[PDB]
């Protein structure tokens, strides 16, 4: 039961007969029974910034006048 | 749906502009953080834009394992006055600086702990003595579970507590230990006292340290030198190394300005200058 | 394996305080559990725990000692204050990372070399 | 058939819990059990706070001895738990409040005593005067003992002190204190301790007044007196004694008018 | 012949684009040829305290009186 | 169906009650123990239950691999009055305390005895004298086999018996044992005697030790110092490490009270003291 | 409905049968009931003799006292039970056998007598030595004192005479005489016989070891003791005293390999 994922291909080696082009791929194999055991995978998310820029109760439009 | 290795936000083409839309004006009262892109103040051309916040995830920002701790030990004579010197150190990042400065720009979180052992070796008398490849053990002596009292007593025995038996000069030891805090997160910070002073009793019985808990504690590492007493005195340095994995935080505060000083939150004098001097009008 | 140290020991005259130092080798606290066991032979007075607060002080001497912690220097101290001539004893240092035995002197693992207080009778 | 008897009972409220092996079943006054305040027959406005277990749940109020000559005792409601827990709190803290209970005399003896406890719940229950000089002017300080409450008396004393008066209630047992007979009270709820049987007793008393809510400290709704219907004797003692103790439980308790704190001149 | 098993996630990686979310599992072959050999598989049971708390020949139902 | 990591019941809300019921009644003349959850002696709120007990399951209580025993072996010089010190152990885990104590909360068992073999060396005499690392021979002789005389007799050259050479500073030796029982169950202990006094013959020749059997005789263990005799005499100490893994047990005891005294049940005076001094009325 | 009373219970096996009005119902160890070995895990290959009846039958060994100053009492299976009829004899006539029981510990007195004795059931109730010169070394005539039983005591002495020693179990009470807190011996089969309740106790034991069919003169399977968990008090007097029996039966018996008689050197 592997986990296969790809990778963000950074310098293309002069080939996508194998390399570069065609998308690469890496698998991943668990080991141990526990989860803290297993390896980071860093396919980890991103969020609106939202809950620190915009703590405000009313809808904030960014064209019209902040306090009205 | 977003993920770390996204492209962020494409640049859009803008150009000029006579409206009743005021993006520049805002009013930080408000609390919130005007939200300003580049097509607003300048007219910007349209960019494709390749730039992705991987680098930037929390799990990537704490994905650098620190050094938490340095243990020593020795192995003296058979015919020493000194007792065999074994450590014991109590669990924490907070003894050196750098991860808990980075710890400390959160209030809470969540990590499984995974730890490395580096350990080192040396003679120390100008003898041209002997040393045969040392073992070394390192103990996980959980809160209130029996603490060796000497470097050879039924303590090591550890039916019960997870040990480490390294072999000085092979690839350095290491342990995985999941979320153990006794909480739903760890607090880096803790306002409040474990006690509560009361009025039918006295001052003594209800004092207690400000800052500190149990949520903290999470017991001790003991470690020997496993071979016997040698006719050279070997001394030994444990260095642990921690690095947290799979990683979340809540809630941000900004990053220590001075100097510490304790594992309180509390700042020695003459170490209140952070900053420097440079003008108001000059670049 | 800590290393104790009594400092700041020495005459005064009866009525006043003096204040006692006791700072640590390593990796101090880490032993946990200091202690301050007075006594020209073996008797306690103050008892402290490394972490959280957490106080308790000899019945004889209740309420005019204290003893506390800085972690950071690695020092544990003794406030005594209001001194009498049966306070002139031998005063040490204890450890022992065992969470608990403060009512035994042979409990003990950790023990420094000491430091004679006197309070003398001068009024 | 699988042991349900009569007898043996448990009440729980909260984080309170009794249990009885001797009990004679247990008395729903007027065959109504305690609810909060029908939208209906509501008055005031304001939102309503419903403690729930924290006001609802069984308070052990100071224990009391019988022995031959005791001649009886009296409690008031909401008077007694009015220095209980929360009940006590928000009771203060407003200016209506209705609450229903749970009252359980305890009083539990052997089967070598003998005799007969009469726990009566009188819906108001308005006890007489000291003095034929000066009626209707017992003070409130005595009309509210509290939790130690008030004793009955078997023979009536004037007051003869007019520069101070005494100011309190003098209740004659055969008069119930109210001036009517005794014999005659079996109308109000109740249930009557003869040792041989039972051990406690229990009356559930809903919340009774001519008002929807009412002031609290102000008015006294439900009166628990407890006079012995039978003598306590025991053996071929002279001076027997077993001790009575009584646990009420507030429920269906809600408060109206969240105002500042209330300090009574008590004493 | 593999055996894949799944493993009870704790502190949940922020990811479901691999790690914490989607059901983690870990792969185990056998090497040897005894039992003995085997590793501690851990997916153990659990069951009624009964034949240590309830050693009675009748019945209990924890409502009605013990001794009846 | 119910496994180690499932969670346990969910508490169920509970409200004001005023019955036939008697939860908080019983009679523990029954032998049976009560069982009351939260919502009985007090009103509960509703709780989706997470705690599992993965980690109490069997198991897991003994997943951790204990000090079973010490055995010391030399290499003196070939000088040396003395012979070369070969070390013989009987097969047991008692004769140390925590394995042992833990082992004695049951009746009896069943597993796999898995062992470890952490080695130490070291120098004796105060010469700078040289030694090349060491080979170690860790030979399991059965009941009745032959065990050796010397560091080298035709004993080691085990054609049978299943030896482990250790060569000093690798990764430890690892060896797995299935149920080598002679039972069903191995009893840790035994209520009898091995031999049944007779009447037409004499106290001596029926005589026995009470308690023990041959249920718990396995055989020894035999190490030595595979290298011969070097100029400098080295000592070396074998520590073996005990691990049960696939195991059941049947019907549980109290732990061990007082201190341990010989392989029997047996204890020592002093030592009859467990507890401690506290008042009946302070918390 | 009919009077099916926990109290009330009738045992019979062969030609006995004891009844009793004050039970505490019965304790069936383990939760496992008698029966023969299971051609699967069947050991031997001989014919099994199940004497049944003529075995399974209640034996009452010699009664013992319950005074003030008693400090406890143990009893060893099969031992106790190898002077009693045919099933002390087929005994003795065989290598191995297996064999359940059910004892029945009566110990009564009245209403106006107070305590508790702890009943019980230790499988491999393994006793301690009392010298600190020679561990595991209790000859075998004092480690099966048979039907008069073995005794605890209240402090522990050691035996100082190294020229011929006592050879005997010495057990101290509050360590079950194993070394381990009474407190928790709760955990193996028991009934309490706490005088106000019951008049006996029950406990239906399996046969267990760790082999399927092992010798019985040589191998002790269940072990009795009985100590008392409360002190026997009676009214004002000095010295109270009622007596203790037990009555266990065999169940399930089988006997394999027939063989000449054996008779055992007893003291
Ligand atoms: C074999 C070594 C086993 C180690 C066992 C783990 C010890 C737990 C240490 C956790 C450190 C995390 C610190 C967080 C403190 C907090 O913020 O509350
Ligand atoms: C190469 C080394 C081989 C080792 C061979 C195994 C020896 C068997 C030891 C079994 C120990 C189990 C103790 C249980 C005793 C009991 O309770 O009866």
């Amino acid at each position: 039961g592997a986990q296969v994922s790809s990778q963000k291909v950074g310098a293309h080696e002069n080939s996508n007969r194998a390399y570069g082009g065609s998308t690469i791929n890496y698998t991943t194999i668990n080991y141990y029974r526990d989860s803290a055991s297993n390896a980071a995978s860093k396919q980890d998310f991103s969020q609106d910034p939202s809950k620190f820029t915009e703590p405000i109760k009313d809808v904030l439009i960014k064209t019209a006048p902040m306090l009205n | 749906a977003a993920t770390s290795r996204d492209a962020l936000p494409n640049t859009e083409a803008s150009g000029p502009t006579h409206s009743k839309e005021i993006p520049a004006l805002t009013a930080v009262e408000t609390g919130a953080t005007n939200p300003l892109v580049p097509s607003d103040t300048v007219q910007t051309r349209h960019v494709v834009q390749h730039r992705s916040r991987s680098e930037s995830s929390i799990e990537s920002f704490f994905a650098r394992g620190a050094c938490v701790t340095i243990m020593t030990v020795d192995n003296p004579a058979s015919t020493t006055n000194k007792d065999k010197l074994f450590a014991v150190w109590k669990i924490t990042y907070k003894d050196t600086v750098q991860l808990r400065r980075k710890l400390e720009f959160f209030t809470y979180s969540r990590f499984d702990m995974e730890l490395t052992f580096v350990v080192t070796a040396n003679f120390t008398e100008t003898n041209n003595g002997h040393a045969l490849n040392q073992v070394y053990q390192i103990m996980y002596v959980p809160p209130g579970a029996p603490v060796p009292e000497k470097w050879d007593d039924y303590t090591w025995q550890t039916s019960s507590n997870p040990s480490i038996f390294y072999t000085y000069g092979t690839a350095p030891a290491r342990i995985s230990v999941p979320y153990v805090g006794i909480s739903n997160a760890y607090s880096h910070f803790y306002d409040g006292f474990s006690k509560v002073p009361l009025k039918d009793q006295s001052a003594a019985l209800g004092d207690s340290l400000y800052g500190a808990a149990s949520l903290n504690d999470f017991g001790i590492l003991a470690v020997r030198v496993v071979n016997d007493h040698n006719p050279t005195k070997v001394t030994s340095k444990i260095r642990v190394y921690l690095k947290p994995k799979h990683i979340r935080v809540w809630c941000p505060r900004p990053p220590r300005a001075v100097a510490y000083y304790g594992p309180g939150v509390d700042y020695k004098d003459g170490t209140l200058t952070p900053l420097s001097t440079k003008d108001l009008t000059t670049y | 394996q800590v290393q104790l140290q009594e400092s700041g020991g020495g005459s005064v005259q009866a009525g006043g305080s003096l204040t006692l130092s006791c700072a640590a080798s390593g990796i101090t606290y880490c032993m946990g559990w200091y202690r301050q066991v007075r006594g020209k032979e073996r008797e306690g007075v103050a008892f402290i725990k490394t972490n959280d607060g957490t106080t308790d002080y000899a019945d004889s001497v209740k309420g005019r000692f204290t003893i506390s912690q800085n972690h950071a220097t690695k020092t544990v101290y003794l406030q005594m204050n209001s001194l009498k001539p049966e306070d002139t004893a031998a005063y040490y240092c204890a450890a022992t990372w065992r969470w608990s035995c403060p009512l035994d002197p042979e409990g003990y693992q950790y023990w420094g070399q000491g430091t004679q207080v006197t309070v003398s009778s001068h009024h | 058939a699988c042991g349900y008897s009569d007898r043996v009972l448990q009440l729980t409220l909260g984080n309170s819990t009794i249990t009885t092996q001797e009990a004679a079943n247990s008395v729903v006054a007027y065959g109504r059990w305690p609810e909060y305040l029908r939208d209906s027959e509501a008055n005031p406005v304001d939102q309503p706070t419903e403690p729930d277990v924290a006001a609802c749940r069984f308070y052990t109020l100071d224990t009391v001895s019988w022995t031959k000559e005791s001649r009886g005792w009296w409690w008031k409601l909401p008077d007694a738990l009015r220095d209980m827990g929360l009940f006590g709190q928000n009771m203060y803290y407003h200016y209506l409040g209705r609450s229903g209970y749970t009252v359980h005399v305890q009083c539990n003896a052997s089967k070598f005593h003998q005799g007969a406890l009469g726990v009566f719940a009188v819906p108001e229950m308005c006890l007489a005067g000291d003095s034929n000089t000066t009626t209707m002017h017992t003070s409130y300080q005595n009309a509210n003992p509290g939790e130690k409450g008030g004793t009955f008396t078997g023979t009536f004393t004037p007051d003869n002190n007019q520069t101070s008066p005494a100011r309190r209630f003098c209740p004659v047992d055969y008069l119930l204190g109210n001036g009517t007979l005794l014999g005659n009270a079996f109308v109000f709820p109740h249930q009557i301790i003869n040792l041989r049987t039972n051990n406690c007793a229990t009356l559930v008393l809903p919340y009774v007044n001519s008002l929807s809510i009412d002031s609290m400290v102000k008015h006294n709704n439900w009166g628990i007196a407890i006079l012995p219907l039978a003598p306590l004797n025991f053996a071929s003692e002279s001076s027997p004694e077993i001790p009575i103790t009584l646990t009420i439980a507030p429920m269906c308790c809600e408060f109206n008018g969240l105002r500042n704190i209330t300090l009574p001149r008590l004493q």
